[PDB]
């Protein structure tokens, strides 16, 4: 019959107090016959009741998708509390349970290094500004770029990669017009991670 | 984002001598009123120090 | 219970690119139960059956399951020219035999640009430093990256997966970690990249402590 | 990778010779695999055949 998938909050939402982290329980393959779905949420085994279920939506299939969203406390996620979604619906012999939590293990501070374009890349119209972020644990992390107070959005960030020592690393690549770089504009790589002071640090890069 | 708020949140999160209820309450107040960050952090610091062994 | 499952894996990008290597396609059958375990493979290249495949002896798994693997050696040129490889898995007690087909990603090949980047000045306070190799603008994503120094392989490196860029091409980074001392002493390090859109399927960039 | 540059090069260029047919190309490549020392000869041989079979 139906399946259930449980998604953690965005790393940034749990780290920034200005933001609202959510755990999202998604039920798929929901029958047209018996489409009334019931959720039970649990935080460390104790049931909570503040979850908001979206009105069931029609899918590609002749099937519905139904989503419930549990608003969570930043501190609770970061302190390792377990969140359980329990879905009940007649097209299942037993109700399905899914549990997630932040990865266990000693947090490690990400080292953030900015690297200028390779000398050879300076023959191109666009150049790459590189932000190396290494030695962080867990892999939950967010990276952004900005210049003169304003966000730079022409960037791509690799997924986290497991390193030799059990920590993670990644690279973020910002692409700018060579001329912008030549003129001495300052660029900043912003990294958000729990093992950082204030969950935030920022490294600058200019010619 | 508000730097003072984010900073106050971070520190209160790590104050070792607050209990869960005390910590959650300061943080809630932070969420509800960003302008109260300075006082709430000072308040939480003293309570933490008061509850030192 | 729900029958077994079959997963079909392509050859390592390097094996198809270097003539000195032997590329393989690998057919893996999981959820083989202890009660049916006599799996039979049929291999097809563009619909035509071939017979050179070799089968590994059944192996018992974690979950009281069996796992059985069939390996087909392929021609470099065939994979690169887009030929389809089919694995067909059969049992006396499969309702129908399962078929899986794979082939190289279609699309105009794009030549990668390879750039080496030295350690950040900030990192020079550590005992180990990161040497970086940026490879951008390549298509398809099938690629191999290696490091070496004084003719010999360095192996304390990690390479990010390929990442889709704005322009539909891929990029990645490879990170080599060396002792700072080795860097300070002028040791030369090389980033070797292998990709079909490169001449000889191979290019290399070097990196050492040098005049800025 | 200790690998033979001359062999690898002969393989690459033969792979891209536009006027060979599949059978001819495969045969040169096989010979390359079987005897790396014949790479120069096999590449020269394949080049001429390719040129001979030009439009
Ligand atoms: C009938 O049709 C149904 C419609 O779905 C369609 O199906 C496919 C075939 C195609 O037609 C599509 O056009 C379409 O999607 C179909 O439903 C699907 O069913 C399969 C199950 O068989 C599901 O498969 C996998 O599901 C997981 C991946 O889903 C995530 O990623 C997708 C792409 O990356 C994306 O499409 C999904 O929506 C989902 O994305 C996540 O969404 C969450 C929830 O919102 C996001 O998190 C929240 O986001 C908020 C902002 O919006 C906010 O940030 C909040 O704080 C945050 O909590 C999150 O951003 C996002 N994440 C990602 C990464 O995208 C996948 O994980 C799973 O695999 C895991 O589990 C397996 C075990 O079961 C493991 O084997 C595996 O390794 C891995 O661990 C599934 O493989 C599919 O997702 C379904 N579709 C949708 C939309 O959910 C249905 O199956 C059809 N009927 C039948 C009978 O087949
Ligand atoms: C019973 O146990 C078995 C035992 O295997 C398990 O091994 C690991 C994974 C761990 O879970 C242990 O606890 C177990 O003992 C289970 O077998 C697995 O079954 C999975 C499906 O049920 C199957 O899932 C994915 O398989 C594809 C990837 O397989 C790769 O990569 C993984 C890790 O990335 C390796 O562990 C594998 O060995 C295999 O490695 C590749 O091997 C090639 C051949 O040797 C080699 O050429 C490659 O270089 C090498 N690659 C790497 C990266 O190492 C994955 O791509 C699939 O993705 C699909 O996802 C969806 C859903 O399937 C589909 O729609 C997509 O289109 C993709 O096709 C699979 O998700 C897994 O591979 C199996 N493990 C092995 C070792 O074969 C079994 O499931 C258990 N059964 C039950 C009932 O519990």
């Amino acid at each position: 019959g139906p399946s259930v998938f449980l998604f953690p909050p965005k790393p940034k939402d749990t780290l920034m107090i200005s933001r609202t982290p959510e755990v999202t329980c998604v039920v798929v393959d929901v029958s047209h016959e018996d489409p009334e779905v019931k959720f039970n949420w649990y935080v460390d085994g104790v049931e909570v009741h503040n979850a908001k279920t979206k009105p069931r939506e029609e899918q590609y299939n002749s099937t519905y998708r139904v989503v419930s969203v549990l608003t969570v406390l930043h501190q609770d996620w970061l302190n390792g509390k377990e969140y359980k979604c329990k879905v009940s619906n007649k097209a299942l012999p037993a109700p399905i349970e899914k549990t997630i939590s932040k990865a266990k293990g000693q947090p490690r501070e990400p080292q953030v290094y900015t690297l200028p374009p390779s000398r050879e890349e300076m023959t191109k119209n666009q150049v790459s500004l590189t932000c190396l972020v290494k030695g962080f644990y867990p892999s939950d992390i967010a990276v952004e770029w900005e210049s003169n107070g304003q966000p730079e959005n022409n960037y791509k960030t690799t997924p986290p990669v497991l390193d030799s020592d059990g920590s993670f690393f990644l690279y973020s690549k910002l692409t700018v017009d060579k001329s912008r770089w030549q003129q001495g504009n300052v660029f900043s790589c912003s990294v958000m991670h729990e093992a950082l002071h204030n969950h935030y640090t920022q490294k600058s890069l200019s010619l | 984002f508000n730097k003072e708020q984010q900073n106050a949140f971070y520190e209160i999160l790590h104050l070792p001598n607050l209990n869960e209820e005390q910590r959650n309450a300061f943080i809630q107040s932070l969420k509800d009123d960003p302008s109260q960050s300075a006082n709430l952090l000072a308040e939480a610091k003293k309570l933490n120090d008061a509850q030192a062994p």
